[PDB]
């Protein structure tokens, strides 16, 4: 052993880096559990997670020597995502506080209350399998970098399950025949306009491999909620003088960008790999159908 | 012939790595373990050292090898004085 | 106007429904989510008791992140390096690298059960339980990044984690065990239940107190806020278990919650019981690590227990033996090898020293003092030599850490050994022997540091070839003794 001087950061950082970033300091190269391929974790190498991290993690066909360096375009930390999000949760707070003083929900267009509890109220099913898929591809993952994104976005859908739950109330104030909130399982579960939808979300969180997990959720699932129910929704709510509707989606569409752009950073970073290309292209032609018929299923009920 | 084994010494607060040697008579097993307790943290006393197999009431043979003792290596053996 | 949230908050947790695309056994598998069998439409019971609401989250974190991070800027003048206690200082180092990686795992603990659970107010609170651990091992890594600059040692608080240092693998041993490798019910009782409301919660206002007395404002409010997030995702583990108790389980959610006691309390003695009764200086002792159990950790431990329609853990006995004995053999293990450390122990031993340890623990002197009387002797007379180890302690099987008694003229030392599927194992305990059993397939092919030395692993098969496996990368990062051996001045 030698005599070395501090270092001015991490060890691991040290050579590259005189100073770096907050967001490097705290969230760089954190999973341990990537260290020993055939013991992911401190336990015997077959315990039962070990045997399943070995076989959905370090086997996925989706391949980086360095998945460790893949790096959110955005940066986020926790502290600069409650930063960005007390401000947009606050604005979307005022709006409803603000809209609820003005009565807007009394000034929407004959019917539009049954609209909403057919095809708003129960996306509150929807976005809790977003939570909890989100959350599925945080634990997989094989960065804290890859990790982090999916933790920020599993609590943006929890965001968006709880606008939803609270409009779900407050709507059935002003319409309390709708069936507002005692009606979104059976529709979630029976109703045919969200079968596609049901469907598509059960097969998706059954799909264990990490890398098959993110490319279903983020490249295939996701920009169709995006496409097919958040943009439509906004352009009935436009036909029917619901003025609310359309700000809050907006809300929730900069969170899904946010989804969008970290989604396409990691595909960026993979695509280092030239053998990832046909794996991601082939887990794309997978969901793709499913997904459009999902789509195509809730689009005309949302206009029925 | 190495032969590892885990040694409690009497009057120490831990067992130890001590590797001794598959021909050592008890004697000698005691000594390589003393080595490593006597003077670091117990206390010197004149007598003879006897080994056990840990929590046992008999104590081995001071000439008995440990090829000859039927132990198997890493099992756990208690030094203690007369 | 805003609606209160009693008013809609329900509509955030009806998120079961019936999977027909899947089955439900497909959607929530019992090695994943550990519902024991117990139906979706069983788990709706789930009944936890503290709300949050995603705008007040955001709101309230916001707050508690400006507020830590002003006064840390605040005080960056403070020059606690410098003037801090080196006990305090060994604090912070054995602090930084056993928590903070742990907390960012214990992201993944709360994952699990969001996306496992079969309740689904579980599944939102450990969806804010991400969140908060996500916090914790942000801040505990941001804060003691300002200390690299000062000492190597600080570089533990990012290198701990991805290192075979015994002490790092005694806690990744215990938090792969609790926290990232087990199903989601049993992450619940084990890490929510067992060590975060049984343990974390009252060692970290223990800790923020302390280091206020010892003058560390940035440290003490760090370890305040972080503290003030536990209940939030804490309260998880208690509904699970009063839902497997009503469903038929009771012997398993027992069992679990026994386990995760034992396993929290032998880690816990090693990494905290040190530092209360031998680091932190004499005359800033508020209380002995026995006080502290009793205070703060066995009753609420009984009463907990009790509400629930549980029993105290089989070994009852045993621990209340323990709180006496373990973590002054611990102690006495951590100095004596304390150049595999990556903090620098304080042995505690002066004269004034040793009277406390004799009132707080009677027999004391009798005991420990034996050991640390020939260590005092060889110090005086700089036989240096004999106060640095030649050979390893041997290693329990399942707390990895080394196979204590008690020492002196009580001396008791007890192994607990057993033979399973063609190989010998050894534990510290009869709990530590019985917990392996539990669970077999967990454990089973684990090599701990010292069977990975006889296995060849380690080369060279020697002192420096384990300090170098360890991952020590220069001499100032091995641990010595905290006052460089001042204390022997007093004797
Ligand atoms: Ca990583
Ligand atoms: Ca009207
Ligand atoms: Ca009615
Ligand atoms: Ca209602
Ligand atoms: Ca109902
Ligand atoms: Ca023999
Ligand atoms: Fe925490
Ligand atoms: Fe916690």
């Amino acid at each position: 052993f030698e005599s070395k001087k501090p270092m001015r950061t991490w060890s691991h950082l040290a050579e590259m880096r005189k100073k770096p970033s907050e967001y490097d300091i705290v969230s760089r190269k954190l999973h341990y559990s990537t260290n020993n391929p055939d013991s992911p974790w401190e336990l015997s190498p077959d315990s039962p997670m070990n045997l399943w991290y070995k076989q959905y993690r370090n086997a996925s066909p989706l391949k980086h020597d360095n998945w460790d360096a893949f790096t959110d375009p955005d940066q986020l930390v926790y502290r600069t995502y409650n930063l960005m999000q007390d401000g947009q949760e606050s604005y979307v707070q005022s709006l409803f506080d603000q809209f609820n003083e003005r009565e807007h929900d009394q000034m929407v267009r004959e019917g539009w209350e049954h609209t909403m509890a057919r095809c708003y109220s129960p996306l509150r099913y929807l976005f809790h399998c977003l939570q909890m898929s989100s959350a599925y591809v945080q634990q997989m993952a094989p960065a804290s970098t890859i990790s982090n994104c999916c933790i920020l976005q599993t609590a943006d859908s929890l965001r968006w399950l709880t606008h939803t739950a609270y409009r779900t109330h407050e709507l059935s104030l002003t319409y309390p025949d709708a069936g507002l909130g005692e009606h979104e399982r059976e529709l979630w579960e029976k109703e045919p306009g969200w079968q596609g939808l049901r469907e598509l979300m059960e097969k998706q969180l059954t799909a264990f491999d990490w890398g098959e997990a993110f490319v279903s959720l983020n490249l295939v699932v996701k920009p169709m909620i995006v496409e097919s129910i958040f943009k439509p929704l906004q352009q009935q709510a436009w036909e029917n003088n619901d003025t609310l509707l359309p700000l809050l989606i907006d809300s929730q569409l900069k969170d899904a960008e946010r989804h969008s752009r970290w989604s396409k950073a990691l595909v960026k970073h993979a695509l280092e790999n030239p053998d990832n290309h046909a794996v991601i292209e082939g887990w794309i032609e997978k969901w793709r159908p499913l997904a459009d018929r999902a789509a195509e299923a809730y689009l005309s009920m949302l206009s029925s | 012939s190495a032969f590892p084994v885990h040694a409690a010494f009497e009057k120490d607060f831990l067992v130890q790595l001590v590797v001794v040697d598959l021909n050592d008579s008890m004697d000698q097993v005691a000594e390589k373990v003393a080595y490593h307790c006597v003077n670091r943290r117990v206390a010197p006393r004149e007598g003879v050292m006897r080994v056990r197999k840990h929590r046992s009431t008999e104590l081995f043979p001071r000439d008995m090898t440990i090829a000859e003792s039927g132990l198997n290596p890493t099992e756990v053996i208690d030094v203690v004085f007369e | 106007a805003m609606h209160p949230r009693k008013d809609w908050y329900e509509l955030t947790r009806a998120t079961n429904w019936t999977p027909s695309y899947v089955t439900e056994e497909q959607l929530f598998p019992e090695r994943m989510s550990g519902h024991m069998g117990i139906p979706l439409e069983k788990w709706e019971s789930y009944d936890e008791p503290y709300k949050t609401s995603y705008p007040e989250y955001v709101s309230i974190q916001r707050e508690k992140d400006a507020g830590a991070y002003s006064v840390k800027a605040a005080l960056e003048r403070a020059k606690i390096y410098e003037n801090s206690d080196p006990g305090w200082i060994s604090t912070l180092k054995s602090h930084y690298g056993a928590i903070a990686v742990g907390e960012y795992a214990a992201v993944t603990g709360e994952g699990r059960m969001a996306r496992f659970s079969k309740a689904p107010g579980n599944r939102n609170m450990a969806t804010f339980g991400m969140m908060d651990e996500l916090r914790h091992g942000q801040l505990q890594l941001f804060f003691p990044h300002e200390y690299c600059k000062k000492d190597r040692q600080f570089d533990w608080a990012w290198r701990a984690y991805h290192s075979n240092e015994w002490a790092a693998i005694a806690a990744k041993h215990f938090f792969d065990d609790i926290i990232t490798g087990r199903d989601a019910i049993s992450v619940a009782i084990m890490l929510t239940f067992s060590f975060e409301t049984g343990f974390t919660n009252m060692q970290f206002l223990g800790l923020a107190a302390d280091a206020a007395e010892a003058g560390d404002y940035t440290f003490a409010n760090l370890i305040s806020s972080i503290q003030t997030d536990e209940s939030r995702h804490a309260q998880q583990g208690g509904p699970a278990l009063q839902l497997l108790i009503e469903n038929g389980k009771r012997e398993e959610a027992q069992k679990k919650v026994d386990m995760a006691i034992w396993r929290a309390w032998r880690l816990f003695a090693v990494l905290t019981g040190p530092v209360m009764d031998y680091y932190t200086p004499l005359e800033d002792r508020s209380q002995s690590f026995k006080e502290f159990m009793y205070e703060w950790i066995i009753g609420q431990f009984e009463r907990s227990l009790i509400d629930l329609g549980l029993d105290k853990p089989w070994y009852w006995d045993l621990f209340l033996k323990d709180i006496d004995e373990l973590h002054h053999s611990y102690h006495m293990g951590v100095w004596y090898w304390r150049t595999t450390a990556w903090w620098n122990p304080a042995a505690g031993v002066t004269p004034e020293e040793r009277d406390w340890l004799e009132e707080k623990y009677p027999g004391w002197n009798k005991r420990w003092g034996r050991c640390w009387d020939v260590i005092t002797e060889n110090v005086l007379n700089d036989r240096m030599d004999l106060v640095s180890p030649e050979t390893l302690p041997s290693v329990c099987n399942m707390s990895q850490i080394p196979l204590v008694g008690v020492p002196g003229d009580d001396w008791n030392i007890e192994v607990f050994s057993l033979e399973h599927n063609g190989r010998l194992y050894h534990f510290g305990s009869e709990v530590d022997r019985w917990v392996f059993q539990q669970d077999p397939v967990q454990y089973q092919n684990h090599m701990n540091i010292v069977d990975r030395f006889l296995a060849g692993q380690i080369q060279p098969m020697t002192l420096e070839g384990a300090l170098k496996y360890m991952g020590f990368q220069s001499i100032e990062e091995m641990g010595k003794d905290a006052h460089d051996f001042a204390w022997a001045d007093k004797c």
